[PDB]
C-alpha cells in the first residue's frame, strides 16, 4: 500500500501486512527516541569513506 | 593451516566430542581435530551432558484453572500451560478445544 | 554474538528465532519482511554435510522474544511454518554461495510494539549504504564465545545481543580466506589493531545485518549472518549472504502465485 510516502515492492496479497510501514520501530523510531549504540551508525556516513 | 578447516556456518547443531566435551556444530569438533587432536571423534548428537532443564513456564504461574484439551489429547490447567508446552512437553502442541479432553 | 552488549527492549522487532521442535533447542535465528512471511540463511534448514534436511514437521518459530529460554507469554508468539524455499543454486559444498531460504508462516502473525517486519533495500538503497566503513548491526542468540566454554564464564547468552561492524572492501575479505568469495556475499568485520572487536558466532547463522538508511530514517537488511572462520578471530572476517543481490529470487518466490 502506498502510504503517506512509503515505496511498498511486493504486493501486499501475497506477501502480506508489513513493507509500507517497514524499519520503523514501535518503540524506537516512532517514539523518536534512539538505542544506547545507534548513533554509532549515523557516525560511520562520513569517516567510513 | 591455511583458512579451511576452521571455515564453518554459524549454526547451532550439538555434538558430543568422544572427549567428553560438547562442539558448537560438527565443523568445530572437525577443526579441534585439525589442531593438536586427531584422535577426537564424535560419540552423538546433543550436548554430552543435559542442558540445565529449567522453568521455561515460569510465567505461568498462578493461571486460573481454566482446562482446554491440546491437540495431543492432553488436558492443559490453562492456555498459557498449553502455549508452554509447545516449546517444550509437547513440542508444538496446539488447542483442540476448550475444556478437559473428551474420553 | 562475541563482544556485544545485552539488547534493548523491542530493539530488534523483527528477530526471528529458528526453534528446533525435538531436541528443544535453538537452530538459528532470522528474520521478519512481512506478517507471514520469515527470511533465513539455507544452511539452517538444509545441510547435507551434516545429515540435515529439515522439513515444516522439524522446527517452529518463535517472534518478539528477548530472554532466549523463557517463553514470555506477555509478547511471544510461536509459528508454524507452511512453506519452506530454498534458493535453487544454494552452493553447500563448496562455499554456501546464495546461502539464503524464504518461510511461510502457516498463519500471519499479530505486529506489535514487539513485532515489526524489515525493510528490503532497494537498489538506490543499495547504493549509498554499502560502502567500506558503514556501520551495519548484527543480533543474535548465538554463542559468545569460541571454542563451547573458552575462558570467562558460560558462552550462551541470556538476552538477545548486539554488535555494530564495519564493512570491509571487497579485496580484504578475499585476502583473508581461502575459500571462494562470491559477488552473493560481503564481509565484515574491525581490522586487527583497530582496537575494536565483535563478531557473529555458533547460534547467530540466518540474523538480520542490519543498516539504518538517513534518507527515510528506517532500517534495511542488507545481509544474513552466514559463515566464518572462527568467531571473532584475528584478521578474519564474518561473511554475510548479499540479500540485495538476490532480491529478484525472493519476488520470484513471494509474486510467483503465493496465495
Amino acid at each position: 500500500t502506498s502510504e503517506d510516502h512509503f515505496q511498498p515492492f511486493f504486493n501486499e496479497k501475497t506477501f502480506g501486512a508489513g513493507e509500507a510501514d517497514c524499519g520503523l520501530r514501535p518503540l524506537f523510531e516512532k517514539k523518536q527516541v534512539q538505542d544506547q549504540t545507534e548513533k554509532e551508525l549515523f557516525e560511520s556516513y562520513i569517516e567510513g569513506r | 593451516e591455511g583458512g579451511e578447516p576452521c571455515a564453518c556456518p554459524h549454526a547451532l547443531h550439538r555434538v558430543c566430542g568422544s572427549d567428553g566435551e560438547t562442539y558448537s556444530n560438527p565443523c568445530t569438533l572437525n577443526c579441534a581435530k585439525f589442531n593438536g587432536k586427531p584422535e577426537l571423534v564424535k560419540v552423538h548428537d546433543g550436548p554430552c551432558e543435559p542442558d540445565e532443564d529449567e522453568d521455561v513456564c515460569q510465567e505461568c504461574d498462578g493461571d486460573e484453572y481454566k482446562p482446554v484439551c491440546g491437540s495431543d489429547d492432553i488436558t492443559y490447567d490453562n492456555n498459557c500451560r498449553l502455549e508452554c508446552a509447545s516449546i517444550s512437553s509437547s513440542p508444538g502442541v496446539e488447542l483442540k478445544h476448550e475444556g478437559p479432553c473428551r474420553t | 554474538i562475541v563482544e556485544g552488549q545485552d539488547a534493548e527492549v523491542g530493539l530488534s522487532p523483527w528477530q526471528v528465532m529458528l526453534f528446533r521442535k525435538s531436541p528443544q533447542e535453538l537452530l538459528c535465528g532470522a528474520s521478519l519482511i512481512s506478517d507471514r512471511w520469515v527470511l533465513t540463511a539455507a544452511h539452517c534448514l538444509l545441510y547435507p554435510p551434516w545429515d540435515k534436511n529439515f522439513t515444516v514437521d522439524d522446527l517452529l518459530v518463535r517472534i518478539g522474544k528477548h530472554s532466549r529460554t523463557r517463553y514470555e507469554r506477555k509478547v511471544e508468539k510461536i509459528s508454524m511454518l507452511d512453506k519452506i524455499y530454498i534458493h535453487p543454486r544454494y552452493n553447500w559444498k563448496e562455499n554456501l554461495d546464495r546461502d539464503i531460504a524464504l518461510l511461510k508462516l502457516k498463519r500471519p502473525i499479530e505486529l506489535s510494539d514487539y513485532i515489526h517486519p524489515v525493510c528490503l533495500p532497494d537498489k538506490q538503497t543499495a547504493a549509498k549504504l554499502l560502502h567500506a566503513g558503514f556501520k551495519g548491526r548484527v543480533t543474535g542468540w548465538g554463542n559468545r564465545r569460541e571454542t563451547w566454554t573458552t575462558s570467562v564464564a558460560e558462552v550462551q547468552p541470556s538476552v538477545l545481543q548486539v554488535v555494530n561492524l564495519p564493512l570491509v572492501e571487497r579485496p580484504v575479505c578475499k585476502a583473508s580466506t581461502r575459500i571462494r568469495i562470491t559477488d552473493n556475499m560481503f564481509c565484515a568485520g574491525y581490522k586487527p589493531g583497530e582496537g575494536k572487536r565483535g563478531d557473529a558466532c555458533e547460534g547467530d547463522s540466518g540474523g538480520p545485518f542490519v543498516m539504518k538508511s538517513p534518507y527515510n530514517n528506517r532500517w534495511y537488511q542488507m545481509g544474513i549472518v552466514s559463515w566464518g572462520e572462527g568467531c571473532d578471530r584475528d584478521g578474519k572476517y564474518g561473511f554475510y549472504t548479499h540479500v540485495f543481490r538476490l532480491k529478484k529470487w525472493i519476488q520470484k518466490v513471494i509474486d510467483r502465485l503465493g496465495s
